[PDB]
């Protein structure tokens, strides 16, 4: 006291808030590609005919 | 035509559907002749009075004109004065061919090629 109030520091209270991954469980496949665009070819095959 | 695109975006690049011309197993036979009019691929053709290929034109006349009796199926397109390769024999899927108007149903499209080496029929 007098010059300055003495202190005890008790431990720091770190709240690290995060956004845990949920939707990325349905995007498991990863592609790293340098080409300009990605492309899909989707095919329908009606093999149900008699 | 100079710059790339840095911004994200989608693009429908295109679609492809096969065209099946043959519907059976006759002897496929071809010939070539001069065209008299603008002929598209797999258009059904006749020969006019001058012997030039002309797209098939039923009810051309009062006696029927020679354009009215079909003689083959264009194998590649051609403008007037050019030579047209065309089929004279084979079994052909009526759907793929180019037809005159009012020649709508398969029952009519067969009647054009009964007395002939070509025969025209449905796919399954």
């Amino acid at each position: 006291a007098g010059l300055y109030t003495t202190y005890q520091l008790l431990e720091v209270q770190r709240k690290l808030k995060t956004l845990p991954a949920f939707f990325l469980q349905w995007f498991p496949r990863q592609i790293n590609f340098q080409e300009d665009m990605i492309a899909f070819d989707k095919v329908i095959q009606d093999v149900t005919r008699v | 035509t100079s710059l790339p695109n840095y911004l994200a975006g989608n693009g429908d690049l295109g679609s492809w559907e096969p065209t099946q011309i043959f519907a059976g197993e006759a002897d496929i036979v071809t010939e070539g002749g001069a065209a008299g009019a603008d002929i598209e691929i797999y258009q059904v053709i006749a020969k006019n009075a001058a012997g030039a290929m002309v797209p098939h034109d039923p009810t051309a006349t009062e006696v029927p004109a020679p354009q009215s009796v079909a003689i083959g199926i264009a194998a590649q397109p051609a403008k007037s004065g050019q030579n047209v390769p065309y089929y004279i024999g084979g079994v052909f899927n009526h759907a793929a061919l180019g037809w005159h108007a009012s020649l709508d149903t398969l029952a009519k499209r067969q009647a054009v090629f009964d007395r002939t080496n070509i025969h025209i029929g449905n796919l399954y």
